[PDB]
């Protein structure tokens, strides 16, 4: 739905790193294997929480109240 | 443009496929051995090409990774519980 | 785990894994039996039968 | 449609030159889930052949 | 065999012995025409059947895609461009020979070894 | 995923095309005399008969794939049968290629 | 097979043969009917030599001919007479049977009816010739493989 | 359906129609919801699913000697449905997913 | 993948073991089994060596 | 009362429906005697009609 | 239009290896199979020999021929057309003699009922009897071992009906049904108002219930044929 707060996995919080992660791919062009890095999402288990994220909330907000 | 055309079963008995366009178009004069065992583009009568095999499949099969290195069953067993599963069905 | 069961990380079922929302819609309508006669939406009591 | 006529080779009838591990030929694949599509139908029909069997 | 027709009714034709000349006659039964036979065949059965065996045979038989190809030479051009069949008897006891049809001079070749054909 | 099901075309510009570029009538059907023709049917309906398929094919194909005859139409030809068959019908199930 | 008989093949062969039905259907390439109003004679040049034999050491002049496959006999061991013989027993004295031998080029079986509305008699013999007659073995028992259990 | 409701209703109503009386050409309005306490107005999917109501429209025919003759549940996203001429902006105001 | 090798080069053999078959009874010289049809006995001898080589 | 004796054999095969239809609805080769709704009826013979009668 | 799924079976008489191997027709409203020759001849190809080569294309194929010597046979006790239809129309019944009843019974059921696709137009004789002719080509040649058997499972010869087709079949049954209610309109008119209810309740019915057939009396009717939309995933839709 929202970007998770922390790792399922690890309990590593991923919860701040999702506006900053967008920013890395888009602004600073990078690839999200280097993009995830920088933020510092060292193990798999951190990668795949915001690297397979979909932020859905964006849809819903699109509708009316 | 006639770059592309319809194609039934009863149409189907009168033409001749290839199933890749490069795999199967020009013809002989190393080899991966990793790499699954393929036939031949022998066939100077080719009237059609198939856009891509994996098109054989439908919306259930087709959200199986890697079909093809699955027992058939399995995958048919997999387009039963995709019906079962759960997540967003829509956005609103 | 044995015989197509398996352990699942109860730490990260907390952190929220494979955790769902279920929904489920009641309905009713105010029939009308006959003329004038009409069922009523409210919070009934304990009168006559 | 992918073979010329009367083509009785391995590779037509459905042998499966490959392993799982290899992965199938888009013609391996759909013979197999022919034959296998066989199976799904005998187990059906077994189950339900098998159950009066039982009872009487 | 060979079919024959009464003319003035072209109505088939059944036979009848000319005792008297020790002949055969095709008789009309609608009319009153008669006529000499041209064989002294009339029925036949054929049991193990080779009629059909080279069916479709249109000179278009090069212009089918499905139709495989060989590079055989031809006995009669000597072209090395052919398509062939095996079976057009659907019959179940069938031998798997091969029907070469030649893209130049247009004759047919069976891959038979055992046997030794002409058509 | 790339199926499709045909919607039902009109059989009639067809049999008008057919007959202008031809087609004898089964009318005028002389056994005896066309003995190689190729029998052409539209849904089923034996129209007639044409002496040389193979242009008759050539024209209809490349006329379907110019969108002159509607791209659901499915049109065969068994040259071995000695036959031309064409599909306006609704309800077949069709791929691209 | 009877007890001091199982080694020998030759014994299972024998009974094989001895149980497998065969139909003269199965034997027969085509069957022919012809007016050849001599007995003493013949319009076939074929049948020539086997009439002027089968005439050393009153009929139909309706013929009915029957062409044998020297390669399905021969899978089933059989010989002309044999075959004959049978089709002889089958009919008695109300069909007259001349035959090829099994050297002559063409495998043939000559048959004339004995003593109005001939030529529709032989169609009926010629039904009762293929789809009626057994040659050799028993009903029923219609393939019959050898096994060295 | 889009075939079904441009060509074949037409060909149904044409084709044993005329009586002792003819049938002509046949209307098909946008989905519609005839209400009492008021009369009609359009009715758009999600407030159909919503109130139970059917996605139908009204079938008109010009009667020879203009007539309502029924309502035709209607197929989403077809010719005759709003959303199929609805942007994506319009389907999340409409409250209907854009997938 | 020396093992690899050793499979490709089996059901290599057994395909060709197949064609060598499939050419000898389009040439009429296969003799037909007892109480088998020409193509009864082609297909037994196939798929059997077909069956071999995955066993192998 | 007045009896008109070919309308009589009418009510008769009527009550003869009734009393047969009662206990087994579903008769060979004659129509079902369905309810209001169209609903066949229960006949008490399909009551006890295993699977799912009183007994099965 | 119209629906009405007359089918027609063309029968080889006799196994292989019987005497009198006889073709014999399904003709609809016709209680007995008629053999092809009288057929032909009721439909104008009188002289056996016409008739062959409507069925056989070919004279040098005397196989084929051979096989249709029974026939001519089976047919010859009848010589022309009106022999023909009588003969046609008296397996129809209704002791109907004989002209205006018998003969015209048979004219009918040929040119309305006997392969309705084609035309169901008066002068289409022609048509009809190098259809059958067709028909009996196609049977002998199974028959000869030359084709195959046809695969009845083979899917280019089945059609889906989707949405629309059974709409379609729907509205028809329905807006006949309601033709009906405004033919006793008008009959009652012993000097508008038209049910819309039928139409809309009608196909709203079916698509509720799923049971494809008019109206709560849907038995035997198709049911299953409309289903609520799964919406567990959006894959799964
Ligand atoms: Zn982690
Ligand atoms: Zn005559
Ligand atoms: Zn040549």
């Amino acid at each position: 739905m929202i970007v998770p707060v922390r790792c399922f996995s690890c309990g590593k919080v991923v919860g701040d790193k999702w506006e900053s992660y967008l920013n890395l791919l888009q602004e600073d062009e990078l690839d999200e294997g280097t993009a995830l890095s920088r933020l510092g999402l060292k193990r798999y288990c951190c990668r795949r929480m915001i690297l397979t994220h979909v932020d859905l909330i964006e849809k819903f907000l699109r509708y009316n109240p | 443009e006639g770059l592309v055309e319809y194609i039934d079963a009863e149409e189907e008995e009168s033409i001749l496929i290839a199933m890749q366009p490069e795999d199967l178009e020009p013809a002989e004069a190393d080899v991966d051995p990793a790499k699954r065992i393929r036939v031949s583009h022998h066939a100077t009568t080719f009237t059609h090409c198939e856009i891509h095999p994996s098109m054989i499949l439908g919306v259930a099969a087709s959200i199986i990774p890697f079909p093809d290195h699955n027992q058939s069953p399995r995958n048919t067993y997999q387009s039963a519980m995709g019906k079962q599963a759960m997540g967003v069905f829509l956005t609103n | 785990n044995q015989e197509d069961s398996m352990i699942m990380n109860q730490s990260s079922i907390d952190r929220g894994l494979f955790r769902s929302l279920f929904f489920r819609s009641y309905m009713d309508q105010e029939k009308k039996y006959g003329m004038s006669i009409t069922e009523t939406f409210e919070k009934p009591q304990r009168t006559n039968t | 449609p992918h073979f010329s006529k009367d083509d009785y080779s391995p590779e037509s009838k459905g042998f499966v030159e490959n392993s799982y591990l290899r992965g199938l030929t888009p013609q391996e694949f759909f013979f197999h889930a022919m034959g296998g599509r066989e199976g799904l139908i005998d187990t059906a029909v077994k189950t339900a052949e098998t159950g009066y069997i039982q009872r009487r | 065999t060979t079919f024959r027709f009464c003319r003035d009714c072209n109505n088939m034709l059944y036979p009848r012995e000319d005792k008297e000349n020790n002949r055969l006659l095709f008789e009309c039964r609608t009319c009153s025409y008669v006529e000499e036979a041209g064989s002294p065949l009339v029925y036949r059965h054929e049991l193990i059947t080779n009629i059909g065996e080279t069916a479709g045979v249109v000179q278009d038989i090069g212009s089918d895609p499905t139709l495989p190809r060989s590079d055989r030479e031809c006995p009669k051009c000597h072209s090395r461009e052919n398509v062939f069949f095996q079976s057009q008897q659907r019959r179940k006891d069938t031998s798997m020979v091969l029907f070469f049809v030649c893209l130049s001079c247009s004759h047919i070749f069976t891959s038979d070894q055992k046997n030794k054909r002409t058509q | 995923l790339m199926s499709c099901i045909s919607v039902g075309t009109d059989p009639m510009p067809i049999i008008t095309f057919l007959s202008e570029w031809g087609m004898e009538p089964l009318e005028d059907y002389v056994p005896h005399q066309s003995p190689d023709a190729t029998r052409v049917f539209v849904n089923g309906v034996w129209h007639g008969v044409h002496r040389n398929p193979a242009r008759l094919m050539e024209t209809l194909r490349t006329l379907r794939r110019k969108g002159d005859i509607n791209p659901e139409v499915s049109m065969i030809r068994d040259i071995r049968e000695k036959e031309l068959k064409i599909f306006t019908d609704a309800g077949r199930v069709y791929r691209p290629l | 097979l009877e007890p001091g008989h199982a080694a020998d093949q030759e014994q299972a062969k024998l009974i094989r043969s001895a149980i497998e039905h065969t139909t003269l259907k199965s034997v027969t390439i085509a069957s022919e009917i012809y007016y050849d109003p001599d007995p003493r004679s013949t319009v076939i040049p074929e049948d020539e030599e086997i009439i002027q034999l089968h005439f050393s050491l009153q009929q139909s002049p309706w013929l009915l001919r029957l062409e044998l496959d020297r390669a399905a006999m021969n899978d089933k061991d059989l010989t002309m007479g044999q075959v004959g013989e049978r089709i002889k027993q089958t009919f008695k004295n109300d069909l007259f049977v001349i035959w090829s031998e099994d050297n002559d080029e063409k495998l043939i079986i000559r048959c004339r009816v004995v003593r109005a509305e001939e030529d529709h008699m032989l169609k009926k013999i010629e039904n009762t010739m293929l789809e009626n007659i057994t040659l050799r073995g028993v009903e029923n028992i219609e393939r019959v493989v050898m096994m060295k259990y | 359906f889009n075939q079904f409701v441009d060509y074949t209703l037409q060909d149904i109503i044409c084709e044993d129609s005329t009586l002792i009386i003819s049938f002509g050409k046949i209307y098909v309005t946008k989905p519609m919801v005839n209400e009492s306490d008021g009369v009609t107005h359009a009715l758009y999917p999600q407030e159909a699913r919503l109130r139970n109501l059917t996605y139908s429209s009204g079938l008109f025919v010009d009667v020879k000697k203009k007539v309502f003759i029924g309502r035709l549940p209607i197929m989403l996203r077809s010719k005759n449905c709003y959303l199929s001429e609805a942007t994506e902006s319009d389907l999340y105001k409409l409250k209907e997913c854009p997938f | 993948g020396p093992t690899m090798r050793e499979i490709t080069e089996t059901i290599a053999e057994a395909k060709k073991k197949v064609l060598d078959v499939t050419k000898e009874a389009q040439a009429n010289l296969l003799t037909a089994k007892h109480g088998m049809t020409l193509r009864e006995s082609f297909e037994d001898n196939v798929v059997r060596f077909l069956n071999e080589a995955r066993d192998k | 009362n007045g009896a008109p004796h070919h309308a009589i054999e009418e009510a008769e095969s009527l009550l003869q429906f009734h009393v047969a239809t009662y206990m087994d609805n579903d008769i060979a080769g004659q129509p079902q005697a369905l309810q209001k709704s169209g609903r066949p009826v229960k006949s008490i013979r399909a009551r006890l009609k295993g699977k799912e009668g009183r007994i099965r | 239009g119209s629906r009405f799924i007359s089918t027609l079976q063309v029968k080889l008489y006799g196994r292989e290896g019987s005497s009198a191997r006889t073709i014999k027709a399904t003709l609809p409203y016709i209680k007995q199979d008629i053999p092809i020759v009288i057929i032909f001849r009721a439909l104008g190809i009188i002289p056996d020999g016409e008739i062959l080569e409507h069925i056989c294309y070919d004279v040098n194929d005397w196989q084929m021929l051979e096989m249709l010597k029974p026939c001519v046979e089976d047919g010859f006790v009848i010589q022309d057309r009106e022999t023909a239809l009588d003969f046609i129309g008296r397996r129809g019944t209704a002791l109907g003699i004989k002209k205006e009843k018998r003969i015209q019974y048979a004219k009918d059921i040929l040119q309305k009922e006997f392969l309705p696709h084609i035309t169901q137009l008066e002068g289409f004789e022609s048509r009809k009897a190098f259809f059958l002719g067709y028909m009996i080509n196609r049977l002998l040649l199974c028959a000869l071992d030359r084709k195959d058997q046809d695969d009845r499972d083979h899917f280019g010869k089945k059609r889906l009906d989707l949405a629309g087709p059974l709409l379609a079949q729907l509205f028809k049954t329905l807006f006949k049904k309601l033709t009906k209610d405004i033919f006793r309109y008008m009959q009652r008119t012993v000097e508008l108002a038209i049910n819309a209810k039928t139409i809309t309740s009608g196909l709203k019915y079916a698509l509720a219930t799923g049971n494809w057939g008019e109206q709560k009396k849907a038995m035997s009717s198709r049911a299953g044929v409309s289903q609520v939309l799964n919406r567990y995933t959006y894959s799964s839709t």
